[PDB]
């Protein structure tokens, strides 16, 4: 009989809708939070703490934001010497300001996009989430150590330009790792007549010369606000992944 | 100057040969490379 | 207007095409210096540090390139029991085998193509990179701890025979964990009238005989050379994804 | 506002046996799939 099967293709026509308004409402739910969430996050990388204290080697470290306004270093040699920056100048730290700007990519995202239109599909919720996710990872990621610096770039990079002015027995490298802000020295020696190992016993060229790591001495602080930053980008990347879930099975259910 | 161009030819068979052996041998070669970089990709080939 | 449709495409594609050349050499410059890390890393699996001495439970283990050329073992029990292989024998440990073979394999993809030809899409070098990539952590993860090894295993592996030869109230591993050389004995016990635990209190059957694991000791040791072997691992594998998402952009920006 | 946040925590032994059965089952599926890939690439 006819009129049955339309009648209850109504209303299973009927349900669906309705299941796809619940969705709808999810869905926008979920971006406004992520919307708040990702603004705090962003909150955290302008201007909180700005000085930092850093084993055997110290440092008092002034960061401003992305910029390491100041950088005091005590060395302890089996003697110590003292340096500073030209008390003048600032050494921007490239990750957080990398990491600022997949942020700003992630809100404008979700700032850029009509929060009044009906449900569909999801694939494009879908290709949203990704966008989203992939700008949070890579910010994540850029906080995170950069295994592919060497020696040759760490002595070819600003910083050493910035202290007294010293010597070619040492190289200071500044960096962050996740939640950390890291100070390494590395006391070198010449050697008599690759790169990559940053361990005790690794040799690289530098200038006209051939040099080889003698010591490594690492220090390092948690940073509060990244700390807070990172915090922020987990939960987030869950919150999106939870949606696509949800958005998957419903497809799934129905389909 | 050239007024005219006149072109003949002729299979060699010997040579056709030669080329069908090369092409032949060239595929034994690949296969056998797939195979190995198949194999060698996961396990040791000792 | 044609001519000014023309001359202008012509601009496009002049600029196309010169950071077409860009990116060809900044592939090339990548690849070779993959090929100058991975050799390194090649060259640490064989030959540096042989003698390692690994709690309540303590060995000297003599250890060349990927073979485990003797184990001296002391026991302490609540009594000292003292352990050595054949004298003549020698233990290969097959993780560092594997390793060495992926290894081989990624630079044999590195130096089996002609670094002379002109720039193109990237979808091939995208296909090169996946392909070290695969086998730079297939090399990593089977230097990690194999999980899915059973006590049965343990058991009918080579190494309980290489022992004076000892008990089946005793059972002896040596494995690889990522970056330390790994000594474990399991102390068994018969049980009156699965096997993948390797917890106390694991139960299994060997032989004709039904036993239980009654306790487990676990000593390590880190080995330098396979330190510095991972560490090139995780640097190779940062300068592929480099690439990859460079060629992406690229690609994407132009399309 | 919190003000303070203590945590304390403690190993279930039975979520650590559970976990490794995870691991381990996890590890003969990607092997698993691993063989075939290569059978399949082997053969094609």
């Amino acid at each position: 009989m006819a009129t049955v099967m339309a009648a209850t293709a109504a209303e299973r026509a009927v349900l669906e809708e309705e299941f796809r308004w619940l969705l709808h409402d999810e869905v926008h739910a979920v971006l406004k939070q992520l919307q708040d969430i990702l603004k705090e996050a962003s909150l955290r990388f302008t201007l909180k703490q700005e000085n930092f204290i850093l084993d055997q080697v110290k440092g008092v470290l002034t960061l401003q934001g992305d910029a390491l306004s100041q950088a005091d270093v005590n060395l302890k040699m089996p003697r110590l010497l003292h340096f500073a920056f030209r008390e003048d100048k600032q050494w921007k730290l490239q990750q957080i300001q990398d990491a600022r700007n997949h942020v700003s990519q992630a809100i404008y995202l979700l700032t850029s996009r009509d929060q009044s239109y009906q449900f569909k599909t999801g694939a494009e919720v879908l290709k949203l989430m990704d966008a989203v996710m992939l700008q949070l990872t890579r910010a994540r990621n850029r906080l995170t150590t950069p295994a592919t610096l060497t020696l040759p770039e760490i002595a070819a990079s600003g910083l050493t330009r910035m202290f007294p002015a010293l010597p070619s027995d040492l190289l200071v490298n500044v960096y962050i790792n996740l939640n950390k802000l890291c100070l390494t020295v590395y006391q070198l020696h010449a050697l008599q007549p690759g790169a990559v190992l940053h361990s005790p016993g690794a040799m690289f060229e530098w200038g006209s010369q051939r040099l080889e790591v003698s010591h490594v001495h690492k220090v390092e602080c948690v940073i509060p606000w990244l700390n807070d930053a990172l915090v922020y980008f987990t939960v987030s990347l869950q919150l999106c992944q939870q949606l696509k879930d949800k958005i998957s099975v419903f497809s799934s259910y129905w389909s | 100057e050239v007024s005219h161009v006149h072109k003949v030819e002729c299979v060699i068979p010997w040579l056709n040969d030669a080329l069908v052996y090369f092409t032949v041998s060239l595929q034994l070669c690949q296969q056998l490379k797939d195979k190995i970089s198949v194999f060698s990709s996961y396990w040791s080939y000792r």
